[PDB]
């Protein structure tokens, strides 16, 4: 009907107009890489990863807000298109202090896990690293600042998703401390979903904290029984015994989300 | 948020009781078969396999994205509330 | 027809005739210059007429932007969508060097204003909403009686300039930032938000404040407008050379002997804007070790390329700088180039909003590395290195500060380049 | 009347009060049009 | 004062008593009349900025009560607060000088007038006087980069200011006289030291160059 043709790295794909060039991406299997952007959580654009050379460019277009239309051949695997990703992330990692062995995001972590396929071997850093003080907004989730890289996944999250007005990056410049500023305390009935919207350690669980690391924790599906909206889970077993639960997906019953109760 | 493993399919069992060692506190375990996971690319292939050597069989189907109409200039409405309150 | 011994601006062909306020700046003497004058005919003569003449008058960005203002004013002209049109003025002047409208906010503010409900006509908007810079109290002040004066004489709100039009203009003083300097992050500062660019599409003409379509142009661009479409766009459009079309208010500082916020006539090689208006530089022509061209973005230029090329846009991008808002400073050898842009890109770093990740991460990575360069703290591949990184923030970022911070230590790095390897040198040298 | 060179009449700047700006702002409601109007009086309505 | 975090402090705490006088009132409706209805979250910054000037800084009790009177949650308030640059949330020293510090101001020695009122003052950057007169802070450019190095006392500031015209205008500042804002030297507001250049001839008559009806 009115779905826009456009190409995807040679092969082209109808679309439907309006839509950004991530969402253009999955379409053959494309998973750009993505750090602020969540399918389901309004949409960022500040991370730069998701950053792709469209054909002709003479800049590289940010592939979550930029709506595609007629003949973009997106330039996947392009030299720009891997500098850019390249030059992006050693700036994410640049501050990220090294905590991968003491950070329970380690074996699960975002930012590990593209540093592996879409990053550098070595550093080029030869100066000091930020440290940003750490908050406490609850006995439920942590709070490492210093782990952030200011994906504002959770002021939306706690914006739209939970409804809830508490959270946000005050200062300027490299002094992007997201949290409350002033010394507050979130406990919304989906706060405990927070931990995973965050793609780095910088929030984890205190009841899981320093528990297991997830290349042991064997995985079972099962649903929720705390409340009637029954939702779909995965429970973490390993050694015996249960650790933590993780909402699964499932957009008629639960989404991605789950209860801090369920949690 | 890498998705590079939600795209086959697999053949995990009914998990068993599993008890600690005496001694060392293992999770000593008398079922054999626990720790084998198949891969399968599509499903009827997975369950070709299934009934070829006959266990109980059954099937969950894949629960693929729904298309999420993303947008950026709903952030910034006149009307709408998709105007988001923090950036 | 083409005179190329562009120069010596006249005081008809300053459009600003009382920028330094020397005479009565207020609504009482702006009249006697030429303002508010034929209005009410230009504007009833409706939008296409201020869209050709300002096509003729060929009016490109004087806020950095570089762009022809006579196809963004027409970029969005559109019929009615429902939700009201507006314009934005911007006023922030954030830039080190950044004076001229300053002076006009100061002196010059009822053409200012007189440009926004002629370019009001020209967009169809119902309201402007200029943002004057906070740190501009005494200006802002001094606007806000050219609004009272326009008010209530009918110039400007309802029945704008007699032409049964309903254009408005409102005032935000700032509370300080360079990021609002930028309209993307401008937009945010009046829509009751921390200064952030705005991810562009969807861009400022169609929605640019609280979701309905707005108007983003630098404080002389619809200043000039006025003035261009009374006496004639071609005729502004006589000073300067091709896509160069016009005057600049040159912002005249540093080892200069005589700093002054000159209307000067534009496209002119800076031997001529130094000596003859500013009288002359602190120790002459051989004193000065380079200057920073039109901007602090913008990357410095020395003797050996600035002994005769133009100040014009276009002259200025094959310089391999720009023009932006002929913001010149002058700098002898005595100063280091190192020291000087040391304070420049640390300026940055204390500006950047943190937004996206390249400008958040290595403005400050670019700080504390540069940092070392002014002892010489680095060994000779960190040219290349910090020249790496120059390139990894250059486009990268949401907004064009990030690249605004690359162009400035990149045109360091490829003119004092044996600078840097003997100051390099001294430090491991006196350090050994 | 007389076009000076070396008079600078912008005397106000440095006589403008603490609330000047604010002085001004208060009063110049009167020239008013009625602001447009969003279906609602804030988003979270 | 470099802390992005607020600590609950006995003097500044959401129990201090803020609030506005009847002008006030006045003051902050005709922030929100300013604005179109629906999206009156604009009056975040002049609300913050009419505290500026009735406080002279912004305690977190301030910020919270501007939160209801605005109908915004209070971490807006807070956002709006902790990035933009005046708006302090520590107490200041009666007059804020702000030294224009940036690259073009430097480059005309902005060091010797910051060694000025750093001697006679005797306190450090970013400091307050034992008795609350003055709080110096190496600001950047303000938008009067042409002249000499700025300083921008409160709100009016010197410019064309030398390390010599410093001191006298903190010799009458700390007796509590106000020197005349503006370029500090012969310098009114944008001609050139060496006499004015432009700005020769009368200006012309209301309207010119009539391109027929017009
Ligand atoms: C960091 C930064 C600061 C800027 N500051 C200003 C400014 O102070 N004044 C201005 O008019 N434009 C400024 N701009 C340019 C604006 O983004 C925009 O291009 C300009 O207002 C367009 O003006 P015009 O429509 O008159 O050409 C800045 C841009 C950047 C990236
Ligand atoms: S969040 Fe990721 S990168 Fe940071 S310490 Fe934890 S595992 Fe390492
Ligand atoms: S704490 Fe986590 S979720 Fe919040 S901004 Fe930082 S990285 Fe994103
Ligand atoms: S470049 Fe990025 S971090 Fe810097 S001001 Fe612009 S949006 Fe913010
Ligand atoms: S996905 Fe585009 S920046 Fe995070
Ligand atoms: S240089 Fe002093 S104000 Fe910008
Ligand atoms: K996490």
């Amino acid at each position: 009907s009115n779905l826009i043709e456009v190409f995807v790295d040679g092969q082209s794909v109808m679309v439907e107009p309006g839509t950004t060039v991530l969402q253009a991406c999955e379409k053959v299997g494309m998973q750009i890489p993505r750090f602020c952007y969540h399918e389901r959580l309004s949409v960022a654009g500040n991370c730069r990863m998701c950053l792709v050379e469209i054909e002709k460019a003479p800049k590289v277009v940010a592939a979550c807000a930029m709506p595609v239309m007629k003949g973009w051949n997106i330039l996947t695997n392009s030299e720009k298109s891997k500098k850019a990703r390249e030059g992006v992330m050693e700036f994410l990692l640049a501050n990220h202090p090294l905590d991968c062995p003491i950070c329970d995001q380690g074996g699960e972590c975002d930012l590990q896990d593209q540093s592996m396929m879409f990053g550098s071997d070595r550093s080029r850093f030869l100066e000091g690293k930020r440290a940003v003080e750490d908050k406490n907004i609850g006995p439920l989730v942590k709070t490492i600042m210093t782990r952030c890289i200011q994906c504002t996944r959770c002021i939306r999250f706690a914006s739209e998703i939970a409804g809830v007005d508490d959270l946000g990056t005050t200062g300027r410049g490299n002094d992007m401390q997201v949290g409350t500023y002033i010394e507050k305390m979130f406990m919304s009935e989906l706060s405990g979903n927070i931990i995973d919207i965050c793609p780095v350690g910088a929030l984890t669980s205190k009841p899981y904290a320093f528990t297991a690391r997830p290349w042991e924790t064997r995985k079972t599906e099962s649903i929720d029984v705390m409340d009637a909206v029954g939702s779909n889970i995965v429970v973490s077993t390993r050694t015996g015994e249960v650790m933590r639960i993780l909402p699964r997906m499932h957009e008629d019953i639960n989404e991605e989300w789950i209860s801090d109760k369920t949690r | 948020s890498g998705v590079n493993n939600t795209k086959k399919w697999k053949m995990e069992f009914d998990t068993r009781e599993r008890w600690e060692n005496p001694l060392m506190g293992w999770s000593s375990t008398a079922d054999p078969l626990s720790n084998l996971v198949l891969t399968f690319s599509t499903k009827e292939d997975a369950v070709a396999f299934a009934e070829k050597n006959g266990w109980s069989f059954d099937v969950e189907e894949r629960k693929v994205p729904k298309p999420k109409s993303k947008s950026y200039g709903a952030n910034f409405s006149w009307n709408k509330r998709t105007r988001v309150s923090t950036k | 027809p083409k005179k190329t011994s562009f120069g010596s601006l006249k005081d008809e062909d300053r459009i600003f005739t009382n920028l330094y306020g020397r005479h009565d700046w207020r609504l009482k003497g702006a009249q006697s210059r030429g303002d508010w004058y034929k209005t009410k005919e230009i504007l009833l003569k409706g939008p296409d007429w201020i869209l050709g003449e300002v096509k003729t008058s060929g009016l490109r960005g004087r806020g950095g932007a570089g762009f022809p203002t006579g196809l963004k004013w027409s970029f969005m002209n559109k019929p009615s969508d429902g939700r009201p049109k507006y314009l934005v003025v911007n006023a922030d002047e954030g830039e080190p060097g950044t004076c001229k409208d300053r002076e006009i906010i100061r002196h010059d503010p009822h053409k200012l204003v007189e440009g926004c409900l002629v370019g009001g006509r020209a967009m169809g908007a119902r309201a402007a909403y200029i943002y004057i810079r906070g740190e501009f109290y005494n200006e802002a002040s001094n606007l806000q009686v050219a609004i009272r004066e326009a008010y209530e004489a009918g110039l400007i709100g309802k029945n704008a300039c007699g032409s049964g039009y309903d254009f408005d203009v409102f005032v935000v003083r700032g509370a300080g930032a360079y990021i609002c300097g930028e309209e993307t992050a401008l937009i945010e500062s009046i829509e009751g938000k921390q200064g952030k660019p705005r991810l562009k599409p969807p861009f400022p003409a169609d929605v640019g404040v609280f979701g309905c379509p707005t108007t983003v142009a630098n404080v002389e661009t619809v200043a000039v407008s006025p003035t261009i479409c009374r006496r004639g766009g071609a005729w502004f459009a006589s000073f300067g050379r091709e896509r160069n079309s016009g005057t600049k208010l040159f912002n005249i500082s540093g080892h200069v002997n005589h700093p002054c916020t000159v209307e000067e006539e534009m496209s002119v090689p800076l031997k001529e804007l130094i000596e003859k208006h500013a009288g002359g530089v602190i120790g002459g022509w051989d004193n000065l070790l380079a200057v920073i061209p039109g901007g602090s973005s913008t990357p410095l230029i020395p003797k050996s390329v600035c002994e005769t090329v133009l100040m014009d846009f276009d002259a200025l991008v094959q310089a391999q700088t720009g023009l932006g808002t002929a913001a010149v400073i002058v700098m002898d050898r005595s100063t280091d180039i190192v020291k000087a842009i040391a304070r420049l890109i640390e300026f940055y770093k204390h500006e950047s909003c943190g937004q996206c990740t390249p400008c958040r991460e290595g403005v400050d990575w670019m700080n504390k590395v540069m940092a070392r360069f002014v002892k010489g703290d680095a060994r000779p591949a960190e040219i290349d290195s910090l020249w790496e990184i120059s390139k990894q923030i250059e486009g990268h970022t949401i907004c064009a500060l990030g690249d605004g911070a690359a162009w400035p230590v990149q045109g360091l790095i490829r003119h004092f380049r044996p600078e840097l390897e003997e100051r390099m040198q001294q430090f491991a040298l006196q350090h050994q | 009347e007389p076009f000076d060179n070396s008079t600078y009449r912008n005397l106000q700047h440095h006589e403008y009060s603490t609330y000047t700006f604010l002085d001004l702002n208060v009063e110049l409601s009167k020239f008013r049009m009625p602001q447009p109007s969003s279906g609602r009086q804030s988003p979270r309505h | 004062g470099a802390l992005f975090v607020h600590r609950d402090t006995p003097e500044n705490n959401p129990d201090t008593p803020f609030d506005f006088t009847p002008e006030n009132y006045k003051r902050i409706e005709a922030i929100v009349k300013n604005y179109p209805e629906g999206h009156k979250a604009a009056a975040v910054l002049p609300v913050l900025d009419l505290a500026q000037r009735q406080n002279g800084w912004l305690p977190i009790s301030a910020m919270n009560k501007v939160a209801e009177i605005l109908q915004v949650p209070p971490m807006r308030v807070y956002e709006v607060a902790t990035f933009y640059t005046m708006y302090n949330r520590k107490p200041v020293g009666k007059y804020h000088i702000q030294v224009c510090t940036t690259t073009p101001c430097m480059l005309r020695n902005s060091d010797s007038i910051l060694e000025a009122i750093q001697k006679k003052l005797g306190i450090k950057v970013g400091e307050t006087t034992p008795d609350k007169l003055f709080t110096l802070i190496e600001v950047e450019c303000l938008g009067a980069c042409v002249n000499a190095p700025m300083v921008q006392i409160n709100d009016n500031y010197y410019e064309d200011l030398t390390p010599k015209d410093i001191e006298e205008i903190i010799d009458e500042l700390k007796a509590g006289k106000i020197p005349k804002p503006g370029p500090r030297s012969g310098r009114f507001s944008c001609e050139p030291a060496g006499g004015l250049t432009s700005l020769t001839e009368p200006p012309k008559g209301p309207g010119f160059g009539v391109q027929a009806g017009l």
